[PDB]
């Protein structure tokens, strides 16, 4: 239910390319996306189980 | 790389990858035992890979070595960015052959206008995305430090410059962090960040290698 | 459950007062504190029961 | 405000505060309807409040009126901070009396040297907290562009300056933010940023009101 788990993924400037998982709310579900390594949001998780702990539902 | 081409075969043996699941970010090779990269690619476990130029497909010319020692700059700033280099131990000396091979560092900072060559494996769309296998390059000069700040107000710490093109379309993207800048066949900068990739008025940061020079030599020698 | 749950709370550079909630992993539930308007940090949220539907046992 | 003293009762009349639910921010009010903040603080609705002392015991006179048009500027940056500046139109005119009166614009930019006066409710303590009551004033100078950008290496954009003391000390705070800083008799400044409160080599950056001279104008012109 928080706000946050309906912002759009955040790759942020940084070049690195790490996998990382998000809240997608019109999927219903966590997806993947391209991290950069550097300024995190907080729809941003090291697993789907993570990201569905908070975000699921949302 | 955005708007490059892939590079020579045989042209850039300084040129490593770092690996956890998969390949993360780039580095340079300094010395037979020493990588160069970004701190921003700090993982607590890293395999280096060397000699490769294809990630898929092997020449049979590669070599995979675990990172031993593991050593963020320790200044730096998780938020601002400012000094984003790391060095690396590998575990064995990398074998030095035609395809895995150091590159100098600088012995003096580059001079605005300086062609420069950037390199890796980061996507080669602005948009979406297309990450290569085969490692690409781009020709870039440095810009002054004028043109950096006003692409970037606020932004710009001691540690940093520009290379590439104010109109946009060319520049280093996501996976190419911790990669190469090389000037005259000098290591002059780490790719760090950028605003967007190849968008106008926002070049590639890039760590300015030279200010580390001690920085290298003293870790280098703390951890024989 | 998140790790950023655990940092002290950041007021941050700018000089506004706004109230915020931080997850206070030592007492175990959310506090509150002072906010300068910028640079948020990722423990903090707009009210309480938000803050500890994300954290409330980090 | 830390490091400084309690304003005199009859003596800041331009001084104001933002309020929604509690006193957030300060203002200054620079024409019977309009008054002058810091983008930082934007809030959806506002209630100014003048001719106030102390935020708690009213002495008869305070004025409270709600803002009708709450403008930030377009190019502020909620990253960097540049172009903190953020003008409020109030819904009724200010009634101009002894206890409430307008700040003069400022005819050219701060000057380095130049002492100025910065005042608000902020916090008076570096660490932990005291938001007081009565207004607090500071006398402190302008800082050159150079102590300014080497206190805060990039951070330094063309809209701000930092006004105060290197040794730390004497600084404003958090609840300051949008308040006024008057050198001659003109309104050279706006409370925005700073790195801690009355740290050591971290004076309090302010944006340069005369910068925005033309847009203040234009501003009340397509609003009036």
């Amino acid at each position: 239910r928080p706000d946050f788990c309906l912002e759009p993924p955040y790759t942020g400037p940084c070049k690195a390319r790490i996998i990382r998982y998000f809240y997608n709310a019109k999927a219903g579900l966590c997806q993947t996306f391209v991290y950069g390594g550097c300024r995190a949001k907080r729809n941003n998780f090291k697993s789907a189980e993570d990201c569905m702990r908070t975000c699921g539902g949302a | 790389i955005v708007g490059g081409y892939t590079c020579e075969e045989n042209s850039l043996p300084y040129q490593v990858s770092l690996n956890s699941g998969s390949h993360f970010c780039g580095g340079s090779l300094i010395s037979e035992q020493w990588v160069v990269s970004a701190a921003h690619c700090y993982k607590t476990r890293i395999q280096v890979r060397l000699g490769e130029h294809n990630i898929k497909v092997l020449e049979g010319n590669e070599q995979f070595i675990n990172a031993a020692k593991i050593i963020r700059h320790p200044k730096y700033n998780r938020d601002t960015l400012d000094n984003d280099i790391m060095l690396i131990k590998l575990s064995s000396p990398a074998v030095i052959n035609a395809r895995v091979s150091t590159i100098s560092l600088p012995t003096a900072p580059p001079a605005a206008g300086t062609e420069c060559l950037i390199s890796g494996w980061g996507n080669t769309l602005s948009f979406g995305a297309d990450y290569p296998d085969e490692l690409k390059c781009l020709d870039a000069p440095v810009l002054t430090q004028a043109e950096c700040k006003a692409s970037y107000p606020g932004k710009i710490t001691n540690s940093m410059f520009c290379v590439g093109f104010l109109e946009g379309g060319k520049d280093s993207c996501q996976r190419d962090a911790g990669g190469p800048v090389v000037c005259n066949g000098q290591l002059q900068g780490v790719v760090s960040w950028g605003h967007g990739c190849a968008w106008k008025n926002r070049p590639g940061v890039y760590t300015k290698v030279y200010n580390y020079v001690d920085w290298i030599k003293d870790t280098i020698a703390a951890n024989s």
